[PDB]
């Protein structure tokens, strides 16, 4: 129910996930929460990570706001290069901070 | 209780590198000194953001 | 121009007299499991800054 | 604001309240184990105590550092247990000391308890109030002839945990054997040692090239085989 | 409670606070003490 | 008979514990239901700032006088790094990157491009 | 050695001596607010004690933690006193919780005192016999129904300062507007949107080189506009 | 004063005890702990 | 044993032990504290 | 209690150049999940070391 | 390389983005913070009126 | 498994022993001073122990933090002892603060020590019954009007040495004057001000080149003499 592109969401989630680009930075840090062949997706898992948070925190981020230049910008926005291999503490940390 | 920021973020419009973004409270600085922290914007690509 | 796989390919300038052309083949690794791909095309791959 | 019933809410404002119970469960069934239900307490007929259906035997245990905060280090909680009798030690020796169990905490006001459990019947029973917490055994602190101690923590606990994870290695496979990434599901081909053999018990990949060579999955090798050169 | 006896039996048990507190820190988010 | 909780006059100086005086608490040593020195958490969990309190304040690469005075950041690199031991990386939308380089191959190319007419030299 | 008179030495020497009070000061005038004077006593007419002609009322306060020490952290005192009838409450909903106010403290025999505290008079008065110290407070601690506790600070306390502080930026001034490096004093121009003012209340200067091209500064300008193409 | 209670509250001081003291050595002059 | 006086006096024995092992685990094997 | 590691130690034949060789325990990895390590082997030049 | 550095000196052009300027007490041979840098064609002539392109 | 006789062994193992005395050695002869015995008990005869024919002196001393352990700190014991009548006090002011002291250990059961010591005399008299240890002194940590203390530390204790050792210098030389590394040995030259004397006990090498051309040991220079100039 969430186009990426427009980023607006339909209606009602009720889960089921998608397979999309997004640049949404909350879905960018359930990625890294819940992904097994790199991430913390072997430990942890699914259904330890409020996943309706994480929805209405990238509600939340995908608002407009003004850019400063006289346009319109989202809230907040990934863009993330992750090269260098520190703790999982340190990144998530970083990602609820942004 | 910090009054000025400088703030590390990535220009991608100059070049894709950090630049830093100074934001200030004068109100403030006239109240409890000048409290001067840096952060980090983790995934800041935008000046606004 | 694709997702998951491309080819690019520029042309090559022909040459004038003979000689030889060395050729620098490489390899890069970036990110981890299915990406968009380039923003643009061939105008998003930088050989030295250009 | 905890998903909990409205007859919880009631009972916790009131001046005069029931007792709460709290009933434990320890879950090695992802470990290799059975699930043990435990309660503090007996009920009025000397018996264990039934809660919606299940029988949880009277054994002495409670718990301490149960909080929930997000400042600072993650919350480890402890389970101290009796150990008479040699029950956690036999489950010590058993099950690699319970390492990775999950305990899960109920909190039950005896209002609402099963009107088993009562001489005179509960009129006020209504099993669906409880408030659940789950948590991992992470360490067996301590363990005498008299009693047992664990360490509890979030099933999160990103401790040890790193970020990116998948590392570059030359003449080594970060793949799991016959795993997804791996997706190798042929027969039986040889062992750890590149030694052939038939036998479906003693098949592993070496993890090297060979390895990968023997079961024609070089495709799929997790390994970089041109990087030890650059590196130099 | 004497004195002697008691004050050194504060000091060890506070020296144990400090071992499990500092081992405490080093854990993930902590102070790392 | 009470709950005592210590705060943070009682902790500087000798000065409330015995404003309150503890006397039934002291006198009754306590109980197993009911704990003593609960230690608010006033004043700790606000040393670092308020803000603290509710984002984790992410941190910064350690600053090297190797690169002269160029600032860099945990989430971008324009260099292509040695593809080592060094785990691949993770990219997460748009960005312009460095990368790890797996092969490099500095050869003789071999004329001709595709289709069937090759012409060496014009 | 402290720069204190012959009478205290003699007095301190003293096998007998007078009581030594401790009479505290609390200026908020550079944070915005009043001069309040305390002393834990009365004197023996019940009245506020009168010390140098200043009346220091009756209120419960005493300091800890004074000391003169070099090696280590620099010294943090600390000063509980009473908030009862929510006095200091008020203050510190008003004057954003004394966060900035200079606490001074003041020793002084009782023998010295001006005559006015005693029936018979004191002969040995000499307002000249005390011994000073200044403080700033830096985090009210605690605040309850009951009492209030402030951290004080030495007036130097270099924790949060660095050197040199002055940065180079690109875009932005760092100078403090109308102030002396600024060296603006023209009429109001524009507020810090850019949006032309004559309002001298809404005229703060954007800190960006279009807001200095407004007031005609940019020879004044705390940015170098030429650093973000060089760090590339 | 009963041993069984009073340990753990001496041991519950020593712990805030050493939070307060590993805080204030991340100060200024300090040890930073 | 009075509740006030007794206390203040454990919290500093529990300060003084944090300083004498934060001191002592700075040491060559310690933990650097 | 680990079960993969990561021991780097320098290569006499490609190059003196640290390798990194990893060690793992895959019948332990299916028990207490999966913790890693990183080691200097401070003499080794031979990967069997 | 076994190269030693101290707090108090700096011989190197350093980038002056987000960095503090500096301060120097007195004496000594300094770097810098690199403002401007900028290679262009200079034109040919120094001063007064009378100049030769080339001779 | 400690090298100690069968004797001792035998009794550690019986249900009611003698009295396991504690005799300590101070041993200053490697830093100028003598080697001083105590033991915190007299005899049944009111005299010094007499153990292996010497005489430990009655003198109260108490050591603690003895133990064995590999991991962490390296263990630093520490001995109390009497200062009553200024005796430490003048070892202090003599010896540096004992700083550098050897403290040997002994502890023997009761029943061993020589026939001296008992009225009745001793038939298990065995010299050879004995378990030593030795320890380095690093501080005296108390000295008062009372009493001294004493840090030891092992032998080895590692804390402030580094290696390697050897440092790469122009212009001054790490060498030993008159060392195996120095190899000098002619007659008397000059002070460590390169003055020119022939007193053997003001001959010192000012450790400059200067100094060492005036032994023509320029051979034997410890610095080497190029490389101020490449690390420019
Ligand atoms: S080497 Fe090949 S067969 Fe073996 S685990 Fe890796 S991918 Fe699978
Ligand atoms: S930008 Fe110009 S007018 Fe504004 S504060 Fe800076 S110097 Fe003053
Ligand atoms: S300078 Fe020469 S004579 Fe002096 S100590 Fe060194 S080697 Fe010996």
């Amino acid at each position: 129910n969430y186009n990426p592109q427009t980023r607006q969401y339909s209606g009602i989630w009720d889960g089921t996930f998608k397979p999309a680009y997004s640049n949404n930075m909350a879905w960018c840090l359930w990625d890294m929460l819940t992904h097994p062949r790199y991430g913390m997706g072997k430990r942890l898992g699914a259904a330890d990570v409020d996943k309706w948070a994480l929805y209405v925190i990238g509600q939340y981020c995908d608002q407009s706001v003004p850019d400063g230049f006289g346009g319109t910008e989202p809230r907040i926005t990934c863009n993330a290069y992750l090269t260098t291999q520190r703790k999982a503490w340190d990144v998530l940390s970083d990602f609820c901070s942004a | 209780r910090h009054n000025a920021v400088e703030v590390n973020w990535i220009d991608p419009n100059n070049g894709w590198e950090t630049a830093t973004e100074l934001v200030e409270d004068t109100q403030a600085i006239a109240r409890y000194g000048r409290n001067v922290t840096k952060m980090d914007a983790f995934g800041c690509t935008s000046r606004g953001q | 121009m694709g997702k998951g796989s491309s080819k690019g390919h520029t042309p090559r300038e022909a040459k004038d007299n003979l000689k030889s052309t060395q050729l620098l083949s490489v390899i890069d690794a970036i990110s981890e499991g299915p990406i968009e791909g380039p923003v643009d095309g061939l105008k998003s791959v930088l050989l030295n800054s250009t | 604001m905890q998903d909990i019933r409205q007859e919880t809410l009631n009972e916790c404002t009131r001046a005069e309240q029931s007792a709460s119970v709290v009933l434990w469960e320890i879950d090695l069934t992802e470990v290799g184990g059975e699930r043990y239900f435990f309660c503090n307490e007996q009920n009025e007929k000397g018996e264990p105590v039934t809660w919606q259906g299940r029988q949880y035997q009277p054994y002495p245990i409670q718990g301490s550092g149960f909080e929930l905060n997000g400042k600072g280090t993650s919350t480890r909680p402890t389970l101290t247990v009796s150990n008479l009798y040699g029950m956690v030690t036999g489950m010590a020796e058993d099950m690699q000391s319970l390492v990775g169990g999950t305990v899960v905490r109920r909190k039950v006001y005896a209002r609402f308890l099963d009107a088993v459990n009562f001489v005179n019947g509960n009129s006020y029973a209504d099993p669906e109030q409880e408030v659940i917490s789950r948590w991992r055994i992470e360490q067996c602190s301590e363990l005498s002839a008299v009693s047992a101690s664990f360490v509890l923590s979030t099933p999160t606990e990103t401790d040890g945990a790193v970020f990116p994870g998948r590392i570059m290695l030359a003449n080594t496979c970060t793949w799991t054997y016959r795993g997804d990434e791996c997706g190798y599901s042929g027969p039986a081909v040889a062992d750890e040692y590149d030694q052939p053999t038939s036998d479906i018990t003693k098949d592993k990949c070496s993890k090297c090239l060979s390895g990968c060579k023997f079961r024609n999955n070089v495709g799929n090798f997790g390994g970089f085989l041109s990087i030890n050169k650059l590196s130099q | 409670q004497i004195g002697p006896a008691a004050l050194k039996a504060v000091y060890d048990m506070a020296r144990k606070g400090a071992r499990d507190e500092i081992q405490t820190q080093m854990r993930d988010g902590g102070l790392f003490s | 008979v009470f709950q005592i909780v210590l705060g943070a006059a009682a902790i500087a100086g000798s000065f409330f514990t015995a404003g309150a005086t503890l006397a039934a608490w002291g006198a009754a040593i306590g109980a197993g239901g009911m704990t003593g020195i609960l230690f608010s958490l006033g004043a700790s969990m606000v040393l670092g700032g308020v803000a603290q309190m509710l984002a984790p304040k992410a941190r910064t690469p350690r600053i090297q006088t190797t690169d002269n005075g160029k600032q860099n950041t945990y989430f971008s690199s324009l260099d292509n790094m040695v593809a080592q031991g060094n785990v691949l990386p993770v990219l997460y939308g748009e960005m312009r990157v460095g990368s790890r380089v797996v092969s490099q191959e500095i050869s003789t190319a071999d004329e001709g491009d595709g289709g069937q007419v090759v012409v060496i030299g014009r």
